[PDB]
């Protein structure tokens, strides 16, 4: 998790909600019940795996969330996001007043 | 007791009159010399012979007697076991009503001579309701009394002869009325068969746990679904076996006209076995008497309605007389399941299958001899969509077209009908199979039974799409605990490219009859360009009919024709226009998430349906389903002309070449159009020839089948040379590369 949150840089929270969605599909489909399980196909053993896998995430490693994240466009505009945080700022510093306390 | 059953051979003595008492009958329990093991028999039947047995001189461990067995209609194999049976009654004196049926046919005083084997060697002890041999009729003596004020049971002795009502029984007792032809493994469904047994059984032999339970209020049972069968007509056979009750036989109801007596008999029998233990005795004419919101928009029907909505929320479990699947009319039932009782669950009805017709056959080949080699698999084949009344009534017409068609050919049958003949002459299989095919079910199609618009061969290939087709099905039943801790279910949505009728509608529709659904095959421009305003209407549309309907795969092809691209942007039609497309952008974001809604749209461009959803803005993961490449157009093309007349020189290979840009339904025109074509040329010549015998004799003839009785191979260049190409290579090439990249 550190990693991840090194690498995402301040991302888009939506944009990092989507990357977790997309390493959960990902982690899904790369599931031995949804691969390993299948590729036998009791034909001489139930699952390609005498013991089954661990959870879907382990091990989506970093390798599938850079993948993701290479996939993902996270391209929230910056300037137009921070002009207008900047111009509500703005008003609110010309709308607030002293403490005027007697 | 076990839980594994068995069936029980023949008795180990060879002589079926001898019925050896077992030594563990009076061992655990203390049997006398007047009494020996009372067997126990349905709907209340109980009989004892009276024969004196020896445990210390042989215990033989025989079955029971053939006359015993079919007195008592013991199943072969059932678990003999002692439990509480508390619908036992008990009497001091009886009237031995006489069998009517012998009285009458025979010569003189039938009353002398029954009294005469009567007395000596009548092979019945002293008790009332002992069933005599006699000649004639050809028939079974066991009646059940659905309501009987009297109670049954009561000791009668033999040297006084009762007289009977007079009235003789003409009706098969050992047969049930009902359900002639609604005749299936278990009556239909095993599942409804059983709940309703045990809501007969529990309301009525264990009130102590309705009671703790407290739903007093609570009806009974009044079914739904299987409406205007046999299974109308499926009591008999079901509550036959059940038995009924005695006691509160009926109202009066004797006006023959009943304007609001009706509905007065039937609220007081509605309150009467709410504080009574009478029977559930199937309301004759149920949809006649009671037209249930069905028949006028005036007052009776609605007045029926709202009777039956009484009835149900104004009797206790105890008798629940309300007729089920087919109550009353299908489009208007009454409210019996609308009130208590049928209002929070529905009925486990079993689905015309195989197997009902097999059992409906079996029954029939029981009851007559169908074929010396009846292919009762084929039979059961040929009309598994359609099982009950429908099936056994097709195959009884079946044989009988049959048997009649063998008779008649066997000689005019107009002297002496020999039944050596008739019997011989048995409704042969395939003969049976022709006559049920030139006869018909009573429902409209036997293949509307299941949901199938293509076969799964019928979608070329489709390898990836079954494939992820598959992986739904399973991984959601399989592994839904592989999906629940790697988080969500994938997203759904296709993106096809290339001409329309991609098959993307008939490769559903194959899933789904392969997975057994009802996929939602939802149109084009039908969900997006929703006619009741912005596409938030038909996708709320979907979503109800998804949610009442799960799984129905709402398969929202052509994305390309769902937009329509309706557009202008002036005045109140941009703002309905732009209202639209974010309402569709919110249905693509949140809709009834349930029912697996794939929308497999059409892609004819990046953004020419929904460019967000096309980028990976609303859709997280646009799975489109891969479908393996072939010539399907090639194949198609090749089935229709089997279909129709080419034969000979195709050098289909040569010209699909030409046009390999196909969508399986783009090049199945120009094969359409070449045919359309050939059958032109073909009557032309036809009629030029015509006219040439018109004008000489001999003058002309037909060369063949068809003016080009090959394939108009001319004719199909011509066509395509008058047509055009699909597409152009650069732009397929283009299409290719942004497909991949993507």
């Amino acid at each position: 998790l550190e990693f991840l949150a090194k690498m995402t840089n301040g991302f888009s929270g939506a944009d990092l909600t989507e990357i977790c969605q997309r390493a959960c599909k990902l982690a899904i489909r790369e599931s031995i019940e949804s691969e390993i399980r299948r590729e036998r196909e009791r034909q001489t053993n139930p699952s390609a795996m005498e013991v089954e896998e661990d959870d879907p995430v382990p091990e989506i490693r970093r390798d599938h969330f850079e993948e993701a994240m290479r996939f993902a466009r996270r391209s929230v505009s910056d300037n137009d996001i921070r002009k207008y945080e900047m111009f509500a700022q703005t008003l609110q510093q010309s709308r607030g007043f002293g403490s005027f306390r007697f | 007791n076990r839980p594994n059953r068995l069936i029980v051979d023949e008795a180990i003595n060879e002589d079926n009159s001898v019925v050896s008492l077992s030594q563990p009958k009076m061992d655990e329990l203390q049997l006398f010399r007047g009494d020996t093991v009372l067997l126990k028999g349905k709907k209340r039947r109980e009989a004892v012979c009276i024969v004196l047995s020896d445990d210390t001189c042989s215990d033989e461990k025989i079955r029971m007697n053939r006359v015993v067995r079919n007195n008592l209609r013991v199943r072969l194999g059932d678990v003999i076991s002692i439990q509480p049976c508390p619908d036992v009654k008990y009497g001091k004196r009886i009237h031995v009503l006489p069998i009517d049926d012998t009285v009458e046919g025979i010569t003189g005083n039938l009353f002398e001579v029954y009294l005469k084997p009567y007395f000596l060697e009548a092979y019945r002890p002293i008790r009332k309701g002992d069933i005599f041999l006699v000649r004639g009729g050809m028939r079974a003596v066991e009646f059940k009394v659905v309501e009987t004020d009297p109670s049954p049971y009561c000791i009668v002795a033999p040297d006084t002869v009762i007289h009977c009502e007079g009235e003789p029984i003409k009706r098969e007792d050992e047969e049930e009325s009902l359900n002639e032809v609604g005749y299936d493994d278990i009556g239909g469904c095993r599942k409804q068969l059983a709940q309703i047994k045990e809501m007969v059984e529990l309301p009525l032999r264990h009130p102590a746990l309705f009671k703790a339970i407290g739903v007093k209020p609570p009806r009974g049972i009044l079914l739904y679904g299987p409406p205007g069968t046999g299974k109308t007509l499926i009591a008999r056979a079901v509550a036959n076996e059940t038995g009924a009750f005695f006691f509160l036989i009926n109202g009066p109801e004797i006006m023959s006209k009943l304007a609001g007596e009706s509905e007065s008999n039937l609220r007081k029998a509605f309150e009467e076995a709410e504080k009574n233990a009478p029977a559930i005795i199937f309301i004759d004419e149920l949809d006649a008497i009671a037209p249930k919101r069905e028949k006028t928009h005036g007052e009776v029907e609605r007045r029926i309605v709202s009777q039956l909505l009484t009835l149900m929320d104004g009797l206790k479990q105890r008798a629940h007389v309300i007729v089920m699947a087919a109550t009353n009319r299908p489009n208007s039932i009454d409210p019996a399941l609308r009130r208590f009782g049928r209002f929070d669950r529905e009925v486990d009805i079993g689905i015309p299958d195989a197997t009902g017709r097999l059992e409906i056959l079996q029954i029939h080949t029981k009851n007559m001899k169908l074929a010396d080699d009846v292919d009762l698999e084929q039979v059961a084949n040929e009309t598994h969509g359609h099982v009950g009344a429908d099936l056994a009534a097709l195959c009884s017409e079946a044989a009988l077209q049959a048997i009649r068609k063998k008779m008649d050919l066997i000689d005019l049958e107009d002297e002496t009908i020999d039944a050596e003949v008739m019997n011989s002459l048995a409704v042969t299989m395939d003969d049976f199979r022709w006559a049920l095919s030139q006869s018909n079910p009573s429902a409209l199609r036997e293949t509307v039974v299941e949901v199938p618009q293509v076969t799964w061969e019928d979608i070329g290939g489709l390898e990836d799409v079954k494939r992820e087709l598959q992986e739904l099905v399973q991984y959601p039943v399989e592994h839904p605990d592989k999906f629940l801790k790697f988080g969500m279910t994938p997203s759904k949505g296709v993106l096809f490219y290339g001409p329309p009728g991609c098959g993307k509608t008939l490769l559903a529709k194959a899933i789904a009859n392969e997975c057994q659904a009802n996929f939602i095959s939802i149109k084009g421009p039908e969900l997006l360009t929703m006619w009741f305003g912005e596409s938030e209407a038909n996708v709320r549309e979907i979503f109800d009919k998804a949610r009442q309907a799960a799984p129905c795969v709402l398969f929202f092809d052509e994305l390309d024709s769902i937009a329509k691209a309706r557009g202008g942007n002036i005045g109140d039609g941009g703002g309905a226009a732009d209202r639209v497309i974010n309402q569709i952008l919110t249905e693509m974001d949140g809709m009834s998430t349930k029912k697996n809604v794939f929308i497999i749209g059409a892609t004819n461009r990046p953004d020419i349906i929904d460019p967000a959803i096309l980028r990976p803005g609303r859709l997280d993961q646009l799975i489109y389903i891969p479908l393996p490449d072939e010539k399907s157009r090639v194949a198609i093309l090749k089935a229709n002309l089997r279909k129709s007349p080419v034969a000979k020189d195709v050098d289909l290979e040569f010209l699909a070449k030409m046009t390999n840009g196909f969508s399986g339904a783009d090049l199945t025109e120009i094969c359409q159009r070449a045919c359309k074509l050939a059958i032109r040329e073909s009557i032309e010549s036809e009629i030029r020839r015509e006219r040439e015998r018109q004008t000489n004799p001999s003058a002309m003839e037909v060369e063949e089948d068809d003016p080009v009785p090959e394939i108009r191979r001319d004719h199909f260049e011509e066509a395509m040379r008058f047509a055009r190409r699909s597409v152009s290579d650069n732009d397929i090439r283009k299409y290719e590369m942004f497909a991949q990249t993507l």
